[PDB]
RNA sequence: CUGUUGCUUAUAGACGAUGGCAUCAGAAAUCGGUGUUGUAAGCCUCUCGGGUAUUGAAUG
RNA sequence: GUCAUCUAAUUAGUGACGCGCAUGAAUGGAUCACCGUGAUUCCCACUGUCCCUAUCUGCAAUCUAGUGAAACCACAGUCAA
RNA sequence: UGAAACUGUCCUUAGUGCAGAUCUUGGUGGUAGUAGCAAAUACUAAGAAGAGGAAAAAAACAUCUUAGAACUGAAGAGGAGAAAGGUUCCUAAACAACAUUACUUGGAUUAGGGUGAAUCGAUCCUAAAUUACAGAUGGAAAUCCUUAAGAAAAGGAUUGAAAGGGAAUAAGAUUAAUAGUUCUUAAUCAAGAGAAAUGGUAACAUAUCAUGAACUUUAAAAUGGAGUGUGAAAAUCUACGGAAGAGUUCUCUUUUCUUCUUAACAAAAGUAAAUUCCACUGAAAUGAAUCAAUCAGAGAAGUGGAAUUUAUUGGCUUUGUAAGAAAUUCAAUGAAUUGUGGUAUUUUUGCAGUCUUCAUAAAAAUUAAAGGGAAUCUUUUGCUCGUACUAAUAACCGCAACAGGUCUCCAAGAAGCAAAAUCUUUAGUUAAAUAGAAUAACGCAGGUAAGGGAAGUCGGCAACAUAGCUCUGUAAGUUAGCAAGAAAGAGUAGCUCUGGUGAUCGAAUCAGAACUUUAAAGGUUAGGGG
RNA sequence: GAUUCACGCAGUGUUAACGUGCAAAUUACUUGUCAUAUUUGAGUAUAGGGGCGAAAGACUCAUCGAACUAUCUAGUAGCUGG
């Protein structure tokens, strides 16, 4: 006899595929008599019809593999295979820090560190490519406040 | 997989009566695994137990 | 690939059926039919058509009317 | 296909009719002739046309 | 007597053919010799180790 | 075509010469940067293209079981004169 | 042999004699049991059913289940549609023919069954265009005109899109097969029935409220592309805390894996991003700001407000629906659970400004508002037609189960710049013009090779060769833009560390230093140069 | 109307395969191209001394230096065959 009936129906009364339908290879006999939905709903009831477990894929290789990466073991000279830019863009590198520097101007400001004239001269610094970081931003700062208050 | 199989397999194959018919025999060959295939030759194996 | 490639793309209908005739000759973008010559109120008929003359005329169809008209 | 108009239907449910053959009754008629019908056509073998 | 057949037969070979043996036959593992690679797995040392080795290799 | 150059060797290539069978100015003449699945010549590198072939794999071809066409066909099928 | 008509002689009459016409039609040979049934990686074991694996190996055996081993690799050999086909869909019986062997299989034979809508479409509107009455034209057939010619149509007729516009439905379950269509629950829409308001300075706001005719106007439906930034959702990845199940386990692994969900339509605890306006004040020592820009006395910044957009109400969390569903387990129908996060990547969907055009990138049905001031909650109904199936290495077009052709939707992991090549998960499949033995020549496809290195050849044809990334360096010529990845040179692995780049814990990226080795892009991918 | 890779598409070479083929034009590798003079569906418009053509006498249903189909038509043949 064959069970194409019974493997079709039953791989849409338990909503899985074909390949994940398991019939008892003994009792074929007894799932012959199953020609409805209903009556294989008794057999999966039974455990004669079985829904068999998704094929284990484990992430422990690529999670060593990220963790290696973090500490730089695999970032070296001959692993790159992209640009320097389609690595690192350098747009967002310039996004990035002119968010970071207009946000440490806006915060001295408005403390009352720096007055709205001293704040307009380094926003255009600042736009200007003056700093490379947040600390070149912050002792060019002292340096000019130490100045004006002499 | 198809592409490698063992160099050596050891294989105990049994003759047995037909259960149906029973003048004709068949043959039932099984794998036994072993450690190593040093000092193995052919042999018989035989229960001679109750 | 004028041959069989380029046959892939036929899947449009030149024709489809005539209400008049009953023929698969009703084209569509014409609006009008090429076998018997729909909406023109004369049904279309030539000379050098000998033969289509004789597939669709008096008497090869049913006569419901004629047939009785003519024997009383 | 599935959109299709109501009368073209109508005509493909009667060229589904007529694709059947001759009932046995018919074909015990004294002075019969007609034993398979030459008119049939299945979608694999002719198209229809329509 | 010859042929078939068997040794999934070779000193032979597309198939035939040819050559050998056919119960003191043949086949098989195992062991030894002989080679190749380079020092196995568990705990630099075990370690000239381990693995392979007729399949068209040679003994028993 | 003649003279140079390219090679050991040049009916090929390039640079000159020009009474040019029969070049020539929107029949467009000359010029050429960049570009070209365009044409041509030479270098370097590389290699079975070659000296000169050897060898390895898969699928066939061989044989067998099942299945099974076509082209062609006067009759046919050894040579010398 | 054959069983019902026929013959001889004389005249008359002719569709009157075949070896040829590449003659016409039909039938049949040799070739010949020959060429072939060789693209699409691939099958094996046990069992069942069946007449159909027998046997001195006749070395191969179709269908179904299970186990193993595998392929397509999520721009698929996955899940669905448009056209086209037309019952090929589902089931049962049955296998004469058909699918280049066979078939118990089938898209094949026979007989039954199957397509359910107020909300999806057609129907409705118009686009390019198309066609009428009257009129104009023509010998005629007929042509022209489509609102101009008209006693026709307040203004102009018909048709034209299952991708354009468009009133309104979702979740779960269910069938051998249909399901935004059936059932359960919960909604929505249309058409029906039962002297005319307030608040705010303002922008504007009030579960119908709070009248609003003719006429007119405005807006919507309804409008290119590029590129940048960014809000939200989903998927993927990941942090914290677990609950339940499964995998490995004499070697370790507080371990690896799986589930932890929720619709339409509404609500309004809490809380966003962007833009545009309003009130106060009036900016020069000019400020404000963006990745970029851009803006300001026809009024900036600041403070306080209003509105709209963000895949239904109002964007997100949350709530009703609603856990009673569903998912994962356990017991033999009954019980358990169903937190909180992320300055990560991709897709989708909006938004904001920038750029570009000798290109400026539909209309109508239909809807709302305005100006004007004429007049004085419950319940009913919702018609017609399509709806099955394939949508393709077998349902379509090519004579066919043809390696050809044929418009779309959704879209996991690794690795990488990459939707590249390669491998895998969910799903699908192991059959797709037959195989077994042998391992000749000559082939087709893929390779390698001593020494030499184009001497081969019409010709470096074919093949080899170069190839990713970083640093240094880069000539003549030139339309000054390029040539340019010119050319040329050095570096690159593994392990253990350090430093730089942020916010009030996190991102992969860059630089440097020890030590070790078979001295490192090269498995795949990947310029030869002058 | 810059350079490239990919999904796709084409057709430079092998003058490879096949050439009674998978195919009355396809297959493999190499190569080229791979969004604005781009690609593509459906609707629609243009018809045979005509259409359409970035122009090859190209394409107009395997038919094009004048389509297909039917009639005149059993066209005529000093030429070939019987």
């Amino acid at each position: 006899v064959s069970l194409k009936l019974q493997k079709r129906l039953a791989a849409s009364v338990l909503k899985c595929g074909n390949r994940k339908v398991w019939l008892d290879p003994n009792e074929t006999p007894e799932i012959s008599l199953a020609n409805s939905r209903k009556a294989i709903r008794k057999l999966i009831k039974d455990r004669l019809i079985i829904k068999k477990p998704a094929a284990m894929h484990s992430r422990a290789r690529v999670v060593e593999r990220k963790q290696a990466k973090i500490l730089g073991r695999h970032t070296g000279h001959g692993k790159r295979k992209g640009t320097k830019n389609a690595r690192t863009p350098q747009k967002t590198l310039w996004i990035i820090r002119m968010r970071v520097l207009r946000r440490l101007l806006l915060k001295y400001r408005t403390t009352g560190k720096i007055d709205k004239h001293m704040y307009h001269d380094f926003y255009l610094k600042v736009k200007g490519n003056q700093y490379k970081n947040k600390k070149a931003l912050m002792e060019s700062i002292f340096k000019a406040l130490e100045e004006k208050k002499l | 997989g198809i592409r490698s199989v063992a160099d050596r397999i050891r294989v105990r194959m049994a003759r047995l009566p037909i259960e149906g018919e029973e003048g004709k025999f068949y043959t039932l060959v099984s794998y036994v695994p072993v450690a190593s295939f040093k000092g193995l030759v052919t042999k018989t194996v035989e229960e001679a137990e109750n | 690939t004028k041959g069989t490639s380029c046959r892939g793309t036929r899947h449009n209908k030149t024709h489809i059926l005539c209400k008049r005739c009953g023929k698969r000759s009703w084209h569509l973008q014409k609006q009008r039919c090429a076998s018997c010559g729909y909406p023109d109120a004369k049904m279309r008929q030539y000379a050098w058509g000998y033969k289509a003359l004789r597939r669709r005329t008096q008497g090869t169809g049913r006569m419901r009317h004629l047939k009785i008209a003519l024997k009383r | 296909t599935g959109h299709k108009g109501f009368s073209y239907k109508l005509k493909l449910g009667k060229k589904i009719h007529q694709n059947r053959g001759v009932p046995q009754w018919f074909r015990m008629k004294t002075g019969n002739t007609i034993n398979y019908n030459f008119k049939r056509r299945h979608w694999n073998r002719r198209k229809m046309g329509m």
